[PDB]
């Protein structure tokens, strides 16, 4: 399902209008709150006393009517930026005018026009109306992918036809005016004549709510019905993905056919997008959504955290496969009766690798002895519920941290799934290493091997949102200076994911050190603005058997981790060539170990969370 | 009158002299529950704008933004509908019929302009285009995206079928002619000035025009030449129009936003002013039968007689 509306510049009466829209199928109404060519005087007599209402009145529509199916739209004669001194008096009195009523009405959404570079007096003029009192209406810029100049005829014979991107700029340093604020979107203009891939994949970071599209755009197939060319059908399902609504502007064109064809072709292309990933169609609902990483070693987890652990068969069976390969390595044919290994699950939640390593002992035909080593208590009544109903005395469960247990005797394998989103940001490397001790020397460590990664992206929204959980009685900056969970949705990726940390078990090196430094320098071939650092990780749990949610590696299905977010607290504007150098450091004292990160080029950050001040793990 | 509005919209927007002397009126309602306009016949100028003496008289499905007779019958509209309607009178000359209503703009179709050929006719509209149409086919001829802003003024050439002027918000004054591959010619002082915002030629020499600007200048331009010839600070205001007398050597009659129509010579120099209106002067026609009577319409609802000194 779509959801879309009627741009129109001249309503009549609202009853009809609103009523013919609605019978077309539209769900809103983009309308002038005064009439468009009503312009007003403010200061100058007599046109200041104009006698009569200056538009109609509100009782035209419920109020259920004005918050959910009437759309602003400024009057086109106001010109906060123009060059005459009179014009700008006006123009400012009748925004706010028009702005005020638009509030008076309570509507959901007011367009406003970016259609020229500077409009530094009209970011200030919305600026003061927003922070006069406390609403949350939305504020939708009009402004095109290509600039009208730009888009005309070389109709002219003494005017001929980065300056391709010329409108993005419009729009950043307007939202930079006003300071991020969440009551202003973009309503994206579509042209007749698409940009390059470049400024459409700028736009795309940006919060787009609304799509306008021309009727002048539309092809005419042979029966008639308006059609797309195969570039806007692109367009049109990469717009579907961010879920906007559409915005249908000018006269019917096919005047032929009935002009809710227009809107028909839409929902068409809808039901026509390939078929949503299952980790798009499974994680619904958290795009974007920021969440504090797990802890499970200095906090104890509920039960439905543990839930949504398990109802990811492809991340177990993975891990089923790299102990069954792992147990034939081990044990030759001639000794599967005889030799029994060892396995220590260390950290077995409620068992969900206790059940998986015994269907990867089954499906060897081998014999082990299995240890259930978790801390969490609360886990631990699950884990001996399962041990004495199903799994009997071949699973040992020990409520114990793994590493103070002393285990009575030595591990063949030791498996654990101790990893988060940026692969040791749950500590799995402190862990396994306490619990290294009671492995055998020719031990094996499901996983041996996990690396995290990192990749500059550019969100706008995102940064929006880190800057909107300031919280009271702490830093006021301390939010951008800690990582987030979050499945990244509406952002844009400025280089390719880098290798970051890297950790081996065992560890045969005699002095552990798990604290790192690395430096990474990101090409970025295209001009944005850096807002953070995504985190993937790919992880080796044996031989070929990996799991990753690194995009490139993704492993397929697999939707038990979201990606980890580092914010900046300055967002820095990259250009086109530039590289961006971030350096990461893994700092650990005896109670804490933290992650601080600095951007070096193409200008310096500060130092983020310095001595865990902002962010700390628990040991 | 019969299928005649009971009463007119307070906002007259045009008033146009047909060569016997009826006075053509468009009113538009920018105010209130609807938002419409009505066309209006008044053979007796000195009694409008009642309604209850008018000729012939119609409204419209939306309102009229800039008019203009087509021959001696026809009723050319401009509405915000983003359609250019044709209006003819009937025989009686007491209904008028609707001809065509050809919804081709995208937007408020700000300005329109009857060719020198009678059966063409320029339309500028707010969505950036200028079209030919031919009355007679009731089709757009050619469409042009010449401009980047808002279509302020077209105005057709006197006596060259082929040759409009235009004017935009992209501070662009068109001289154009269809006759030319490319037939936008960018004319004007090179150096940007301020907004242009109404264009009229000159009634005799077929080079000269007149052009108003956003802050009150009234300037002379010379086609051949491309530099201004000379200026003045008539208004405080937009200049809304620019009229020329019907005299052998024409006046020029420069009415804008604040609420003042001004006659000035050659020269550009002041030699009638009047403050009658109170809101925006809207149009200004000069009568045929008697050259010294300049009628103007504004916002304020008043059809002014006014006697100009010549
Ligand atoms: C074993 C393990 C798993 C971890 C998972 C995550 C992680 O991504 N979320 C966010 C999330 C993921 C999936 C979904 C949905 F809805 F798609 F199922 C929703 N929300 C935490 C959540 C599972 C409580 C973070 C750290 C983890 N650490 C671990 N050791
Ligand atoms: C299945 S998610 C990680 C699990 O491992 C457990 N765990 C984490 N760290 C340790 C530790 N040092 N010793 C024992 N169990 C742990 C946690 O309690 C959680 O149930």
């Amino acid at each position: 399902r779509v959801s879309s509306g009627r741009d129109l510049n001249c309503v009549p009466e609202i009853a009809d209008t609103l009523g013919a829209v609605a019978k077309q199928g539209f769900d809103f109404l983009c309308m002038p709150v005064f009439h468009p060519r009503f312009k007003r005087e403010f200061i100058q007599e007599p046109a200041k006393n104009r006698p009569g209402p200056q538009t109609r009145s509100d009782l035209l529509l419920s109020g259920r009517d004005w918050n959910t199916l009437i759309v602003g739209k400024l009057s086109p004669w106001i010109r906060p930026d123009s060059k005459v001194e009179k014009i700008r008096r006006n123009s400012e009195a009748a925004m706010l005018q028009e702005l005020n009523f638009g509030a008076y009405l309570g509507l959901p959404a007011f367009l406003l026009p970016l259609n020229q570079e500077d409009n530094t007096n009209l970011a200030r003029v919305l600026t003061n109306h927003i922070h006069t009192g406390h609403h949350s209406s939305m504020f939708w810029m009009r402004v095109p992918l290509v600039a009208p100049e730009d888009l005309r005829d070389d109709i002219i014979e003494n005017a001929p036809t980065s300056g391709e991107e010329k409108t993005w700029m419009w729009w950043h340093n307007f939202r930079t005016l006003c300071d991020y604020s969440k009551r202003i979107a973009v309503a994206l203009e579509i042209g007749a004549d698409l940009p390059s891939n470049h400024v459409i994949d700028r736009w795309l970071g940006e919060p787009i709510k609304a799509a306008i599209l021309p009727t002048s755009i539309f092809l005419t197939n042979k029966k008639g019905f308006p059609v797309l060319s195969k570039m806007h059908q692109r367009l049109i399902f990469r717009l579907l993905k961010l879920e906007v609504q559409f915005i249908i502007t000018g006269t019917n064109h096919h005047s032929e056919k009935e002009f809710c064809s227009y809107l028909q072709y839409l929902e068409y292309l809808s039901q026509n997008r390939p078929p949503p990933n299952a980790y798009e169609l499974f994680a619904k609902g958290y795009e974007d959504y920021l969440q504090s990483p797990l802890q499970p070693l200095m906090d104890n987890l509920e039960s439905q955290t543990y839930e949504v652990f398990e109802k990811d068969p492809i991340k177990y069976s993975q891990y089923q496969q790299a102990i069954y390969k792992c147990l034939l390595d081990r044990v030759p044919e001639e000794e599967k009766d005889t030799n029994v290994q060892v396995l220590m699950v260390l950290g077995a939640g409620r068992g969900p690798l206790v059940n998986a390593s015994l269907r990867a002992a089954k499906q060897a035909d081998r014999r082990i002895k299995l240890y259930a080593v978790e801390k969490n208590p609360n886990a631990v009544v699950t884990l001996e519920n399962w041990q004495f109903e199903e799994w009997g005395s071949q699973v040992t469960v020990v409520s114990s941290d793994m590493r103070e247990w002393v285990a009575p005797e030595k591990a063949d394998i030791i498996v654990s799934e101790l990893l988060g989103s940026f692969a040791d940001n749950e500590l799995s490397p402190e862990c396994l290493d306490g619990a290294q001790h009671f492995l055998k020397d020719d031990g094996v460590s499901i996983p041996g091997e996990y690396t995290s990664f990192l990749a500059p992206i550019s969100s706008s929204k995102l940064y929006n949102e880190v800057r909107a959980c300031r919280e009271k009685d702490r830093d006021p900056e301390a939010q951008f200076e800690m990582p987030y969970v979050v499945r990244l949705h509406n952002f844009h990726q400025l280089s390719a994911p880098q290798p970051c940390f890297t950790f081996s078990h065992p560890n045969r090196d005699p002095m552990i050190d798990n604290n790192r430094y690395c430096t990474l320098e990101f090409p970025v071939e295209v001009n944005t603005v850096l807002h953070g650092f995504a985190g993937y990780f790919e992880t080796v749990l044996y031989q070929d058997i990996t799991l990753s949610i690194r995009p490139e590696t993704h492993s397929p299905g697999m939707f038990s981790w979201f990606p980890i977010l580092f914010p900046i607290k300055q967002p820095i504007t990259v250009r086109e060539g530039q590289t961006i150098c971030v350096r990461f450091w893994r700092c650990s004292n005896s109670k804490k170990v933290w992650y601080e990160w600095a951007v070096t080029a193409p200008v310096c950050s500060a130092i983020h969370n310095p001595t865990g001040r902002s962010y700390t793990i628990g040991l | 009158p019969p299928n005649a509005p009971a009463c007119m919209e307070r906002q007259l927007e045009a008033a146009r002299y047909r060569s016997d002397g009826a006075l053509l009126l468009g009113a538009s309602s920018l105010s209130g529950r609807c938002w419409a306009g009505s066309l209006w016949l008044f053979k007796d100028p000195c009694a409008a704008p009642n309604e209850g003496f008018c000729s012939a008289g119609v409204q419209t499905e939306a309102g009229v933004a800039d008019l203009t007779w087509v021959g001696e019958r026809g009723i050319l509209v401009a509405s915000d509908s983003g359609a250019v309607e044709l209006w003819e009178l009937d025989e009686n000359e007491t209904l008028i019929v609707s001809k065509f209503c050809k919804y081709e703009h995208d937007d408020i179709v700000s300005t329109v302009s009857v060719l020198s050929s009678g059966t063409q006719a320029v339309s500028g509209s707010k969505d950036i285009c200028i079209k030919v149409w031919d009355l007679a086919q009731q089709v757009v001829l050619s469409s042009y995206r010449a401009h980047a802003a808002q279509v302020t003024c077209v105005a057709a050439s006197p006596h060259k079928d082929s040759v409009f002027l235009s004017c935009s918000e992209d501070n662009r004054i068109l001289l154009w002619d269809t006759r030319c591959p490319k037939p936008a010619s960018q004319i004007g002082c090179s150096a940007p000035g301020y907004l242009p915002t109404s264009l009229a030629w000159h009634p005799q020499q077929s080079e000269v025009f007149v052009f108003g600007d956003e802050n009150g200048t009234v300037s002379l331009v010379d086609t051949k030449s491309t530099s201004c010839v000379l200026s003045s600070a008539v208004h405080s205001q937009c200049v809304t129009g620019l009229v020329f007398s019907p005299h052998s050597v024409p006046f020029l009659a420069s009415l804008s936003e604040d609420c003042s129509l001004a006659v000035l010579d050659s020269s550009l120099s002041e030699l009638f002013r009047s403050q009658a209106h109170r809101d925006f002067v809207r149009d200004a026609t000069w009568s045929p039968l008697n050259h010294s009577l300049l009628t103007t319409v504004g916002w304020d609802h008043q059809v002014v007689h006014h006697v100009v000194p010549t």
